[PDB]
């Protein structure tokens, strides 16, 4: 991977990203998406491992489909409208089609099993990558449609997507999975409000995105990939395992830490609006990412683990890479409750 | 859009081609110019929740004029009754309809 | 009609000299001409393999030359404009993008035929 | 509550008739507490390069104090802005419907038959 | 008659997409599609699509070329399979012609079939336009308006399918 | 100053060709904006009527306008004859 | 809606199905994935001329162009699994389990 | 919702004028020079109207000036414009470039009898205008009434009343 190529790869990954988020002609949003599914996935082949190119090929073909399928959204409305501007849909069956055509960018309902494999299979840096910035677009494009998305539609989705992450972490040790299926979570989270008010929506979009390199650069700043592998790690950097802790605490969102502000935002709109059953589903199985939250918090700090004889050596080495932004991107994801009020402005 | 840059910082980017009553290439008129010039002045700088209701009756006139699911309906039930009749055999197409 | 009609007196002409070819001479249909042909021998256990091959980088840069080739394609209507600044020079970008794209291909091993 | 409100330029961090509002006081409490959120990101930034926690290299607390002090009173000020927005169309839409919003009688607790539970 | 043939145009598209999507040997799915894609030429032709219509058929019958251009290369084994080898191919491709003929069959009798959408069975015939196009061709000259306003569709493409090389190049690079 | 005339010249026996096409090419985009005749051209295509010249509702005070399609007033295309 | 357009959705629905579906092959599904934008870029180009969208006349070989694109990769990923595993066949294509 | 405004088959009938078309072609230049005013304002009411159902008499206007016109160039040199034709006709994109013998031969004519001259390059194409004595078409789609505007809003920006108002924050 040449430096230079690997730069204009990285600038034509967000570039096709802000077509998404600043055109307004379909097309150019479509053209923004497959600019972007065809600039990470050499990125994604970075490492040139077979699991690379496993994860890399599932990427491919899900996200190819998910793209052609939203072509078909784009079609229909167009033919029932002839309109290619990006406001609400007149025909009801386009707006499901671009549902979940989009759906499977995200990961949500079981257009989701491509996530946790294509994050097992990349490196953690591509992982921060995927589960961060290819969110923005389609987020974008479903908060531009809001005025008409079928509620159950979005509202089942959602369910699903925070159920099956929950449940799906609770067997895996591979902090790259359990990563995954925490963002599932997070993304049945925002999803669930997105048909309310998508303030609350970027909001957690914004908390989740925070906490995501926080946890990602601490995964990296600690080089491991299995519990086990961040168990050892105790030893090496206490205050890395301790923050981890920290953040770990804001996961699940354990008040007064960052993470509780948006679900609590979310409930609150979610029961001003008479969905009162609706919210208290995701208030329980919060539960399930605490679980694995709380084992990935007992092998870091809670808990000494046995380390090992050779592993004395490495105390004599110290990170060099300095991963620039992690001091303020822990803060950010951690003490920023007393400032709630500041989401009128993303309004 | 999302974030539009296209009016904050002055130009079209893409809202060119959005709609057919644009200017298109040496004056070449859409299908529904008409239609869809009722329809947008109808609806501008209304909401689209309220104007959707307000303009409707253009709306549906505009996607009729694009599908002609309505004329080509009536059309086909016009067609059925002659065949019908014709073939249950009461009168003659007069000679325009031959030649 | 017309131009379909040519094309169907095409084919059909077609297949009767391939069924005239086909079914006019006599074969004594005996089993040992079957076997296969290499330059004398036969190509032992081969002709289906999977083929371990290079020149597949220039096959797909073909394609991806194709497309720029059709983007560009429309250049004679094209030239028919009121503005032809605008034209001149957005054709000359997709132009140098064409060159560019070769560059690209020729210092990184690329178009060079891979060993 | 807004993104379709009329006469909303994009891209625009404060308006123009923002500055009718009170600016934030510079010793605004929550102004004060996001200059301490930056001394969290310095004071975290030496335990990060294990370097001592304490007094590493005061230059980099300083612009981790001072920016985010900085962002912080920006935002304040927009934070205010939607804030007065949403409070101010908000009575020009009660005022412009009156209908909607019917002056509901005052009756004093000696006119109401409120019924006392006998807690027992 | 040769009435209904902008009718059969797509219909033949319909039964060789089928075939085309029933999971055969590599290559009669490419000869599915290239059936599909000639008959459909046709249909866009027809419609008054000249330009689109051999825009297609050039770029479509190279890009299935370079499709088959691996599948000899990367896709092929000992044993090919055949247009008949798997039992499974026959049952999909029947049902690949039962469905839209019994649809097509309530559209000649209904006119309302009530599948997806609506839809009349009167035909294709009705739905142009009468009018003129002086001396310039409507398709040939809105394809040409791309180095007039298309400003920025010609900016993102080219840069895109820069990109394309580059990916290209890197992944296929094997280190 | 030596080294480019040298690099220049090797260029022009090494791969002749890439030099050819380099040249020709500078000159196909540096011509346009320095040739005197590119609004000529503008004109050229300005000039020609794909479409009806539809005419304008006659009140008064339009001068500029011909009244006649025979009129002296009016635009004029006499470069076109002579070009 | 004439019946133009039912075969044309119709031939994507069935186009759906078969990428979608695996049966065992990646290349032949890829190359149904292919033959899908083929059915949408028929249905594009029926719109566009019938309504006189004269711009859009543009926007079917725009949206080809992006589309075999993908296709330029997805083959180019077709050799990559290829000469590591050794076929396309799609059930050895399981060592990323866990 | 509304029926017909067809006008009877008597009102459409004109005398079609039958001719050929090497022979309008040949005709051209002349015809529109000596013919534009009723052309002219027939269709300037075509595209004012937006309505051929208002401009029936326009039509017909046109129609029997082009015929008198035919008819002035039939009274005099025909011949050479019968050469003119059938050389046109001869031509499959009916070519004014190899004609130009017999165009001089017919432009003599309609210049020294008919006191005629040939259009120049462009001299027939620049636009023009014409009285019409017919009213301003006010509603040529007939539109509606528009939709009244959303309710204007004004006032400056008082302080918000007790800060956020979300939940305990007192500011
Ligand atoms: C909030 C918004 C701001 C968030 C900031 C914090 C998160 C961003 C990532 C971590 C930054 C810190 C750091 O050390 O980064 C470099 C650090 C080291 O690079 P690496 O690729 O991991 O390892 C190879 C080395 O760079 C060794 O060099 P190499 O030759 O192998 O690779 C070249 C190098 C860049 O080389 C250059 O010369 C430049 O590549 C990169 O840095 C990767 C990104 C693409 C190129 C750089 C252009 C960035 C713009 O990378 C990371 O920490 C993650 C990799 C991806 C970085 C960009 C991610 C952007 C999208 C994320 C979400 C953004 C917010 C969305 C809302
Ligand atoms: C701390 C706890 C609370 C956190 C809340 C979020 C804080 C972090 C993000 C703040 C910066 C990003 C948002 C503001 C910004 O930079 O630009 C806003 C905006 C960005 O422009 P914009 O608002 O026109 O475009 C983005 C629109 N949304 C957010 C809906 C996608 O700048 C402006 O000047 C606003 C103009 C329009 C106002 C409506
Ligand atoms: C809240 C705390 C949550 C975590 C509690 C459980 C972990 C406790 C520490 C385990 C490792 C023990 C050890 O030897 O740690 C040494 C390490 C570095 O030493 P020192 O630089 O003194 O740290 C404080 C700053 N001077 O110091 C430490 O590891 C102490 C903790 C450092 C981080 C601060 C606490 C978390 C802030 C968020």
């Amino acid at each position: 991977m040449n430096p230079i190529i690997y730069t204009t790869l990285i600038m034509t990954v967000m570039s096709g990203t802000m077509l998404v988020m600043i055109s307004s002609h379909w097309l150019l949003i479509w053209i923004g998406f497959e600019m972007n599914l065809l600039a990470m996935i050499p990125v994604l082949m970075k490492n040139f491992n077979p699991r690379a190119t496993e994860a890399a090929t599932k990427y491919f073909l899900t996200q190819a489909t998910a793209s052609m399928m939203l072509m078909m959204a784009i079609i229909i409305n167009l033919l029932y409208s002839g309109q290619w501007t990006i406001t609400k849909m007149f025909n009801p069956v386009a707006m499901t089609m671009m549902t979940m055509a989009l759906a499977m960018k995200l990961g949500l309902s079981p257009f989701h099993f491509w996530v946790p494999e294509v994050t097992q299979g990349i490196s953690l840096q591509a992982g921060l990558l995927l589960l961060t910035w290819q969110k923005l677009a389609p987020l974008s494009v479903l908060c531009q449609i809001s005025q008409s998305i079928n509620p159950n539609l979005m509202l089942t989705m959602a369910m699903l997507s925070i159920l099956i992450g929950g449940w799906g972490g609770l067997n895996q040790t591979q902090l790259r999975k359990i990563m995954a299926y925490s963002s599932i979570a997070h993304m049945g989270w925002m999803t669930a409000v997105l048909p309310y008010n998508t303030t609350m929506t970027i909001l957690n979009l914004l908390i989740y995105i925070t906490m995501t390199l926080a946890m990602f650069m601490l995964l990296i700043h600690s080089s491991a990939t299995t519990t086990l592998s961040l168990s050892h790690t105790w030893n090496k950097m206490p205050v890395i395992t301790s923050l981890m802790m920290v953040t770990l605490l804001s996961m699940g969102g354990l008040p007064p830490l960052s993470g509780f502000m948006p679900k609590w935002m979310i409930i609150q709109e979610m029961t001003k609006n008479e969905s009162i059953i609706m919210p208290t589903l995701m208030a329980m199985t919060a539960l399930l990412n605490l679980y694995f939250y709380m084992r990935l918090a007992y092998s870091s700090s809670l808990t000494m683990f046995p380390s090992t004889n050779n592993m004395k050596m490495k105390w004599q080495f110290e990170h060099t890479k300095q991963m620039k932004l992690l001091p303020t991107m822990i803060v950010l994801s951690t003490l920023v409750l007393p400032m709630t009020p500041a989401l009128s402005s993303l309004n | 859009p999302f974030f539009d840059v296209q009016k904050r910082l002055g130009l079209d980017l893409d809202r060119w081609m959005t709609i057919q009553s644009a200017e298109q290439p040496h004056k070449i008129p859409g299908r529904c110019h008409a239609f869809e010039k009722e329809w947008i002045e109808c609806a501008h700088g209304i909401g689209g929740i309220r104007a959707e209701k307000e303009c409707k009756i253009e709306f549906d006139d505009f996607v009729e004029c694009l599908l002609r699911q309505k004329t080509m309906k009536r059309l086909s039930a016009i067609k059925r009754q002659r065949d019908k009749l014709i073939k249950e055999g009461k009168y003659t197409p007069p000679p325009h309809h031959l030649g | 009609m017309n131009i379909m009609l040519t094309l169907l007196t095409n084919v059909t002409l077609a297949s009767l000299l391939v069924l005239i070819a086909f079914w006019l001479p006599q074969l004594n249909a005996y089993s040992e001409k079957t076997s296969p042909y290499e330059c004398g021998f036969d190509p032992m256990g081969s002709a289906r393999l999977p083929f371990s091959m290079k020149f597949f980088l220039v096959a797909i840069t073909f394609l991806l030359f194709d497309l720029e080739i059709a983007l560009l394609l429309p250049l004679p209507w094209a030239s028919q404009t009121n503005n032809l600044k605008t034209m001149l020079t957005m054709a000359l970008f997709l132009l140098i993008l064409l060159a560019a794209s070769l560059a690209y291909e020729w210092t990184q091993k690329g178009l060079e035929w891979a060993e | 509550m807004m993104s379709g409100r009329p006469g909303r330029v994009p891209l625009q961090f404060l308006p123009n008739e923002a500055r009718s509002l009170p600016p934030p006081k510079l010793t605004d409490p929550r102004l004060v507490y996001m200059g301490f959120l930056g001394y969290c990101s310095g004071l975290i930034d030496n335990a990060i390069r294990r370097r001592p926690v304490v007094s590493a290299g005061l230059h980099r607390q300083l612009l981790y104090v001072t920016s985010f002090v900085f962002f912080g009173y920006y935002l304040l000020k927009r934070q205010d802005y939607m804030y007065a927005l949403r409070d101010h169309d908000m009575f020009a839409y009660v005022k412009s419907h009156p209908e909607d919003f019917p002056e509901k009688d005052k009756k004093t607790y000696g006119e109401i038959l409120e019924e006392f539970h006998p807690v027992r | 008659m040769t009435m209904y043939i902008a009718f059969i145009l797509s219909t033949i598209f319909v039964i060789g997409f089928v075939g085309f999507s029933s999971k055969p040997s590599p290559i009669y799915g490419g000869l599915g599609l290239i059936v599909s894609g000639g008959v459909g030429c046709g249909i866009v032709l027809n419609f008054g699509g000249s330009f689109l219509g051999l825009m297609v058929f050039l770029i479509y019958l190279g890009g299935m070329l370079v499709v088959f251009g691996y599948t000899t290369a990367m896709a092929t084994e000992m044993y090919p399979e055949v247009w008949v080898s798997n039992k499974t191919v026959f049952g999909a491709f029947v049902s690949g012609l039962m469905m839209e003929f019994c649809m097509v069959y309530y559209a000649l009798k209904e006119e309302e079939v009530e599948i997806i959408f609506k839809f009349n069975g009167l035909g294709d015939w009705v739905i142009y336009d009468t009018g003129d196009s002086g001396f310039f061709s409507e398709e040939a000259m809105g394809i040409a308006a791309l180095y007039s306003y298309g400003t920025w569709l010609v900016i993102v493409t080219g840069w895109s399918l820069l990109i394309g090389v580059v990916v290209i190049m890197e992944i296929t690079r094997g280190n | 100053a030596g080294r480019i005339a040298s690099f220049l010249k090797n260029a022009w026996a090494k791969e002749p060709v890439l030099v050819a096409s380099f040249a020709i090419g500078g000159l196909a985009i540096i011509l346009p904006s320095l040739s005197p005749y590119t609004n000529y051209a503008i004109r050229i295509n300005r000039a020609t009527p794909y479409n009806y010249p539809v005419p304008l509702r006659d009140d008064g005070n339009m001068p500029d306008v011909p009244s006649h399609p025979q009129d002296p007033q009016g635009p004029s295309l006499e470069w076109l004859k002579n070009l | 809606m004439p019946l133009v357009y039912m075969n044309i959705i119709m031939a994507f629905a069935i186009a759906l199905a078969g990428l979608l579906m695996y049966r065992s092959h990646l290349m032949s599904s890829l190359l149904c994935l292919e033959g899908m934008m083929l059915s949408l870029f028929i249905m594009s180009t029926l719109i566009i001329l019938n309504t006189h969208f004269t711009l859009a006349n543009m926007m079917p070989i725009i949206l080809l162009v992006f589309a075999a694109c993908e296709a330029a990769l997805g083959l180019s990923l077709l050799v990559m699994v290829s000469n590591t595993y050794g076929t396309d066949y799609v059930q050895n294509l399981n060592l990323l389990q866990c | 919702p509304g029926i017909v405004e067809l006008p009877t088959l008597e009102d459409l009938k004109v005398q079609e004028v039958k001719v050929s078309s090497s022979v309008l072609k040949a005709a051209a230049h002349h015809y529109g020079a000596q013919c534009d005013k009723p052309n002219k304002e027939f269709m300037l009411c075509r595209w004012e109207e937006k309505d051929p159902r208002r401009c029936l008499e326009e039509g017909k206007l046109v129609n029997q000036c082009a015929l008198d016109f035919f008819r002035q160039i039939k009274r005099h040199c025909a011949e050479p414009f019968t050469e003119y034709w059938t050389c046109i006709d001869y031509s499959g994109l009916q070519l004014f470039r190899h004609c130009r013998k017999q165009q001089a031969k017919f432009d003599e004519c309609v210049l020294d009898k008919l006191g005629w001259v040939r259009p120049d390059l462009g001299e027939l194409s620049k636009v023009t205008k014409v009285k019409t004595d017919r009213p301003l078409p006010e509603n040529p789609y007939h539109s509606r009434a528009r939709p009244e505007p959303n309710p204007e809003a004004e006032g400056d920006l008082k302080p918000a009343k007790h800060g956020s108002r979300l939940f305990f924050w007192t500011m």
